[PDB]
């Protein structure tokens, strides 16, 4: 995620009342890093008919 | 362009462009023109041959008077046609009586208005539905006029066509009044517009302004202090343009709610925010910004390099602004904010008080004074005026025109001539208005809402009579229940009665219960205005001196009240109960009642515990408080509080015209006998309701007041007097109440209730939609469920509750703004809002009623300390009621050998008059020489009290 | 709240019309003969009509055929650009619109002499380009031209128009700024009689104005068909005087 | 949503990153998918830009609406994996595509006789750190082949060159065309670009004939 993202909580007023859309924080995927999967790899079957 | 219609009529389409959300939104309508527009006015022969009925069928009234004022030839005759400014800037000036009667409202300056401001929208709303025989105001629709309308001229600005409408407007009305000799004046403010007609441009019109028309009055003196309005030390900032508000809004970048001036410190305010937890304060008299406390304004925080220890781009300010809410984490450095445009101004009518310093004695001529106001919070407005010397020991009325730039303090208008100072038909007058009081008689449209019989009316004894059903043909579900026997307990200076019993006893085993409030239900609806008078006025107010009423004087005191022997309509509920108080059945029905007396207080008991008026209507009253005990024991043993305070009553003594008696109110059995009875209603037809209506009907709902609201009670009842409350229970809590009480004070039984009584939770008001079922918890009153249903009256609530109960027998379609929650939450905060205005003022009629008490009639008297404080302590008269802090040093002399405590609460010290050493403790008992006089920077009659 | 202003206490509308009036209220014949043999144009007020009829003509499969009378097609287009604010997706399939297409069926099943067309096909076009509320009764007097615009068998006129309520009070021809505004209620009104064809109510109504309500479009509804006979009659005239 | 298809939850969402003359090339395959009767392999690769594509032919079928006196050609471009073009980007490819084929095809040989050309643009790179217009010349051949393979009477071996953002489709050996596309492009540069798709042309088609003639 960003250190601080820019997009941050909002109000929304209400017919009298408000209340605040929590701040949006969007994930991102980084370019180049990247981890394997784990896999529980003694239950990898094959198939056939 | 334009096109015409087969019957002369003409269409054209006015186009523009909605900016809402800063969008570009085309929106195009089509316009008509009529030809049959009408003059509304007496000496005209020909706009009433056109008039031509509504869909109700009814040709309207035509009110204008041949006769105006008729003033200094070329004047004449002549009616007044205005600029949306005059009225923008003098809409009270309107409202006077002494003068203005004759005023055509023209669609484009009704239009402005409506685009300026809408409560101001509402007062010409107001006003020309209310005009009368003396002032008559209409609406021309002048650009419905065909004859009036005019275009869009090329190379034009809105302003341009807008001036020359009304000037186009005025243009008409002339020559329509040319056979009568009535002219027609157009007041404007606008130096251009008073530059085109002195040329006399095109017609030979009656431009003049304000001032040009009111130096023409035979009475002008009296109204030109209610014509609206160096002085610089620094220069005050200006507040953001629209775009830059609305371009702050979405961005997170500005914030509003509501900020409070302080008292204490006049200079310093926090607001609220959606956003932010903690009070944000606001620190700095640029930074305040001239707007006054309470208003809706618009702030900004302020950089770090603002902000307090106890950029161009917006990319900055909101990263910023997350380091504030860490900085609220904090609590040891917290932000600063200041105001950087004002949401609404929170302005009204104003009501104080002149500065001897501002007026001059010999000068006779206008002069600038300010005024001290009421509000201690807001300052003083320069008043450019004349008669000042007059007015100086009498109060006033204003109103707030402007803040331009330089002044400090704002340009505003001396409005309404109101009296004499400390006089107490005055001091009874703004005593309403600023505790926000209706209290104007019923007007002309208000009458028209009233039966049509007067005092000479009866209910039909035949309840099967064709006529009668041709009157009411819901009078099926009407019966006739004038054969009980009916007495009610009522105050001795009430004719608003509200209660009618009956208790008889049938032979099954048990007692018959039936109790009748008043059916006003059958001639207030939804479309009477006189029933959104019950709304505007809310409630009626109960005074010493007197009780403003919600409804008509006829209305509520006679044809509903239920006196005796008079046929009235009611509402009837039956109940039957064991001798253990437990209900077998309810019966919800209307009915037509006839009864014996209205007691007082006292003939009531002087036939309940007497045992010798013992027939069976009082046999039917000793059935009641002979339960009522259960139905006190139970409410209270269901977890409830039952607190005393005697509110005292002054009893002005009767030969006298201001008051020097204190007396105090005294609560005698009968009291307990109805109450329980209709609380009692507050809730069996309430869980009668709910199970009809769960989600529209109008309940009240009463919190717990936590530990935190009697801990510091707990630290004086501990450190002090060694005891504490419960707060487990409030049965548990009133029962560690009912043992903090000390013997050789059996009053201080009652000293904690008073005193408990100002953190105790605000019960209120609302549709049961609003929450859920434990929400709907009376907490003090240890029930679940909760209503108002007994006082109709005083109790706008209470009639609503009706509405919604028609239904729930099957009398009446229930109507549809009784089902809106959004209509019931602008109801139920106002409604609470009403009652908040009425016992402010209900305390206030004992104020001034005891503020008249002790301006002359001095006693060294029994005081209670209720707060031991380092400045001083406060005493307390339990005789009087009236609180007053004896400063320290006014306390006791020798303040350095003073020693405040703070765990123990005492202000141990030597005195003024003597000099041993004085523990001063909490809750003993002193001498304290008692007095008043009225503080003259605040026009407060202060409670002089002074010990001894 | 609103901020405006529904019906004045003097009388007026929002244009300034009284309750019982109409807007400008124009139709046209034979307005594509190039195209087919029915096509009228209807103009009230802004609500503006395209109305196209095809037919009695040979279907395109013989599964969808009858030995017995004529079938009727509707096919409505709403324009993403018929309001003020631009509608994003397509109503091609949208269930609100689907529910006309049922209604004008329904409402036409009974005019037209279904079984002297037999094996035939009509299919009535729509093109929804101005609209300006009261949309309803806008397109049953569309219908009613372009049938009479090939002059296909019939037994009458039908005319349509919403009605609005205001609290107590009708407003024939009310508009989309009013039809927000409160209740309202369309009737599809046949000839000169008081039988109908189209009855539809979205809107909560307390049951006890609606007698009177439904008293009120009667004389709208018969001074609708009446604007529609001359308008025809003077095109009627046209033809044969310069025809002859 | 769609309750005919396996789509996930709602809320979620896809993942997101940032910042932190020369030769053309070919491997032309055939006769791989046994349900069809013409198939095509397409590899491309060219400095920047790396594409496969599948062409699968599906004829004759019967044609249930009625009488014809000839064929009718019917084409499908899909989306394969990674690039996504636009869906009305794809049918005017679709137009453009069946123009010449109705210069190609004996449609008088097969009366009352169906067409399905099946395209699949399965993967492509463009690595390079009008993008459907740089596709174009390599469809044609792609059906060319899979339509020889069904055997399907074809006047010529037409085929399409490309000189930057232009699509040129020739016959005759280039002495006539058959179809045509510009995008944007110079003005008046149409002299030279006859030339540079003209000689892919003379390259793609000698490239084609080994194909199968070697086969």
């Amino acid at each position: 995620i960003d250190e601080r993202a820019s997009d941050l909580r909002m109000t929304i007023r209400t017919r009298g009342r408000s209340a605040t859309i929590r701040e949006t924080y969007e994930i991102i995927c980084d370019q180049t890093k990247s981890v394997p999967l784990m896999i529980n790899a003694k239950n990898i079957a094959f198939a056939s008919n | 362009r334009r096109k015409r219609l087969a019957d002369g009529l003409s269409v054209t389409q006015k186009v523009f462009v909605r900016s809402r959300n800063g969008g570009a939104t085309k929106i195009v309508r089509e316009h008509y023109l009529r030809s049959d527009i009408p003059c509304l006015s007496r000496s005209c022969t020909k706009c009433p041959q056109i008039v031509v009925p509504d869909a109700q069928n009814e040709l309207p009234k035509f009110i204008l008077s041949d006769s105006p004022l008729e003033l200094s030839a070329p004047i004449g005759k002549h009616y007044v046609v205005l600029d949306t400014n005059v009225v923008l800037q003098a809409i009270d000036l309107l409202e006077n009586p002494n003068c203005f009667f004759d005023v055509i409202v023209p669609q484009i300056v009704l239009d402005e208005v409506r685009n300026k401001s809408y409560p101001v929208y509402t007062r010409l709303r107001t006003l020309c539905r209310d005009s009368d025989d003396h002032k008559r105001f209409i609406v021309f629709h002048n650009e419905f006029s065909e004859h009036t309308f005019v275009e869009r001229l090329p190379n034009e600005t809105i302003n341009d066509r807008n001036n020359r409408a009304i000037r186009k407007t005025c243009q008409w009305y002339s020559e329509h009044l040319k056979p009568y000799d009535i002219n027609v004046v157009l007041v404007t403010n606008d130096r251009l517009n008073r530059e085109a007609a002195t040329k006399e441009v095109e017609s030979n019109i009656i431009t003049k302004s304000l001032v040009q028309y009111i130096e023409l009055l035979p009475n002008a003196d009296d109204i030109r202090d209610s014509i609206p309005q160096t002085f610089s030390d620094f220069t005050f900032p200006e507040y953001y343009s629209t775009a830059r508000v609305m371009g702050g809004l979405k961005n997170g970048v500005l914030y509003q709610g509501n900020i409070q001036i302080s008292e204490y410190n006049f200079l310093e305010g926090s607001v609220s925010l959606p956003r932010f937890s903690k009070p944000v304060l606001i620190v700095g008299q640029k930074n305040l910004n001239r707007a006054f406390n309470g208003d809706q304004v618009i702030v900004e925080l302020l950089p770090q390099s603002e902000w307090k220890a106890p950029v161009i781009s917006d990319k900055q300010r909101r990263l910023l602004a997350k380091d504030a809410m860490i900085a609220q984490r904090s609590k040891k450095i917290q932000p600063t904010a200041k105001v950087v445009y004002i949401q609404r101004r929170s302005w009204r009518q104003y009501v104080g008080q002149l500065a001897p310093s501002s007026v001059d004695p010999q000068s006779s001529s206008t002069q600038n004074v300010f005024v001290i106001l009421m509000d201690k919070c807001l300052p003083k407005v320069r008043i450019r005026t004349r008669r000042a010397a007059e007015l100086l020991d009498k109060r006033i009325v204003i109103s707030i025109d402007s803040w331009p730039t330089t002044h400090k303090y704002p340009l505003g208008h001396f409005v309404r001539d109101l009296g004499t100072i400390e006089s107490a038909q005055a001091e009874t007058e703004a005593l309403l208005l600023e505790h926000d009081v209706e209290y104007r008689p019923f007007s002309k449209k208000v009458l028209e809402c009233l039966p049509a019989e007067g005092h000479d009316w009866k209910a039909p004894t035949k309840l099967d009579d064709p006529e009668a059903v041709s009157k009411d043909p819901l009078l099926t579900k009407r019966k006739d229940l004038r054969d009980k026997l009916i007495c009610s307990i009522d105050p001795p200076g009430c004719v608003d009665i509200n209660d009618a019993l009956h208790a008889k006893k049938l032979p099954n085993g048990n007692w018959e219960v039936g109790v009748h409030i008043a059916d006003v239900t059958h001639f207030v609806k939804p479309g009477t205005a006189l029933d959104a008078e019950g709304a505007a006025r809310g409630t009626s107010v109960y005074l010493v001196d007197k009780r403003i009423d919600m409804l008509p004087m006829l209305l509520g005191t006679d044809l509903c009240s239920l006196k005796p022997y008079v046929d009235r309509f009611a509402f009837s509920v039956i109940w039957e109960l064991d001798d253990s108080a437990n209900i077998v059945n309810v019966n919800f029905m209307k009915s037509v009642i006839r009864s014996r007396e209205a007691f007082s207080y006292e003939q009531a008991q002087l036939r309940i515990d007497d045992k010798t008026q013992n027939d069976e209507l009082t046999m039917g009253m000793r059935a009641l408080l002979k339960l009522s005990v259960k139905l006190k024991q139970k409410r209270l043993e269901a977890g409830a509080l039952n607190l005393a305070s005697p509110e005292v009553k002054v009893h002005m003594d009767s030969e006298t015209s201001d008051p020097n008696e204190v007396e105090i109110k005294k609560l005698l059995a009968t009291n307990s006998l109805v109450e329980e009875f209709m609380l009692l209603a507050n809730i069996s037809v309430a869980r009668k309701i709910y199970d009809a209506f769960p989600q529209t009907a109008m309940l009240r709902r009463h919190a717990a007041p936590p530990s935190t609201n009697f801990e510091i009670l707990n630290e004086m009842l501990n450190t002090r007097k060694n005891m504490s409350i419960s707060l487990e229970s409030s049965k548990a809590l009133a029962d560690s109440l009912d043992r903090c009480v000390d013997p050789e004070d059996p009053y201080f039984n009652t000293l904690v209730r008073i005193m408990s009584t100002r953190c105790m939770m605000a019960a209120q008001y609302f549709y049961s939609g609003a929450y859920s079922y434990p929400d709907f918890r009376h907490y003090g009153l240890a029930v679940d469920i909760y209503t108002h249903f007994t006082s109709p009256i005083r109790r706008y609530c209470d009639v609503v509750a009706h509405r919604q109960l028609a239904g729930a027998i099957g009398y009446e379609p229930l109507s549809l703004t009784h089902r809106d929650k959004n209509k019931m939450d602008m109801i139920c905060r106002n409604i609470n809002r009403k009652h908040r205005n009425a016992q402010f003022a209900g305390r206030a009629s004992i104020e001034y009623y005891v503020g008249q008490v002790m301006r002359n009639n001095e006693s060294t008297e029994t005081g209670y300390v209720i707060k031991v404080f380092n400045n001083g302590i406060v005493v307390l008269v339990p005789k009087f009621g009236v609180e007053g802090l004896i400063r320290l040093d006014n306390l006791t002399e020798d303040p350095n050998s003073a020693a405040f405590d703070e765990v123990e609460y005492k202000l141990t010290f030597v005195p003024t008059n003597s000099d041993k050493p004085r523990d001063v403790y909490v809750f003993d008992k002193v001498e304290v020489q008692v007095r008043s006089v009225m503080d003259p920077i605040t026009s407060k009659r202060k409670a002089e009290l002074l010990l001894k | 709240m609103s901020r405006l202003e529904i019906y004045s206490p003097e009388g007026l509308r929002l244009d300034g019309r009284r309750w019982n009036e109409l807007r400008r209220f124009e139709s046209s014949i034979n307005t594509h003969p190039h195209a087919a043999d029915g096509s009228s144009y209807m103009e009230q007020g802004n609500n503006k009509i395209i109305t196209l009829v095809k037919g009695p003509k040979e279907p395109r499969l013989k599964s969808q055929m009858d030995t017995s009378k004529a079938l009727l097609n509707v096919s409505v287009n709403i324009t993403k650009f018929s309001k003020f604010e631009r509608s994003k997706s397509s109503h091609k399939n949208e269930r609100r619109v689907l529910e006309i297409q049922t209604s004008l069926v329904r409402m036409f099943e009974k005019n037209v002499m279904l079984n002297i067309y037999p094996r035939t096909v009509i299919d009535i076009e729509i093109h929804v380009l101005e609209q300006d509320g009261g949309i309803m009764g806008s397109l049953i007097n569309g219908i009613t031209l372009a049938l009479i615009d090939a002059g296909i068998s019939m037994f009458d006129y039908i005319s349509g128009i919403s009605v609005g309520l205001y609290d107590t009070t009708p407003l024939l021809d009310t508009n989309s700024l009013e039809e927000n505004a409160m209740s309202t209620v369309t009737l599809g009104v046949v000839g000169k009689s008081e039988k109908l064809s189209l009855l539809l109510v979205e809107d909560k109504i307390p049951l006890d104005r609606l007698e009177n309500v439904l008293a009120i479009g009667i004389a709208g509804a018969h001074r609708v068909r009446d604007l529609m006979d001359e308008e025809l009659r003077k095109h009627a005239q046209k033809r044969v005087s310069n025809a002859s | 949503q769609d309750r005919r298809r396996l789509l996930g939850p709602a809320a979620a969402k896809p993942m997101a990153f940032s910042n932190t003359e020369s030769e053309q090339e070919l491997s032309l395959h055939t006769g791989f998918i046994e349900n069809c009767n013409g198939s095509a392999l397409v590899e491309a690769r060219s400095l920047g830009h790396q594409t496969s594509l599948i062409s699968a032919v599906y004829g004759p079928r019967s044609i249930r609406g009625s009488f014809t006196s000839q064929g009718t050609i019917s084409i499908q471009l899909k989306n394969g994996l990674l690039e996504k073009y636009n869906t009305n980007e794809l049918k005017e490819v679709s137009s453009f595509l069946m123009g010449i084929f109705n210069s190609v095809v004996n449609l008088s040989r097969y009366p009352k006789s169906g067409i399905d050309i099946f395209v699949y643009l399965t993967y492509d790179k463009d690595l390079t750190n009008s993008q459907i217009s740089s596709l174009i010349p390599h469809c044609i051949t792609s059906i060319t082949l899979a339509l020889a393979d069904a055997g399907i009477e074809l006047v010529d071996m037409a085929g399409a060159g490309e000189a930057n953002g232009t699509v040129v489709s020739f016959i005759k050996n280039g002495e006539e065309i058959v179809g045509f596309w510009k995008d944007d492009g110079d003005d008046e540069d149409l002299l030279e670009c006859l030339d540079r798709c003209k000689e892919q042309y003379n390259r793609y088609r000698d490239l084609m004939i080994s194909c199968l003639m070697n086969q």
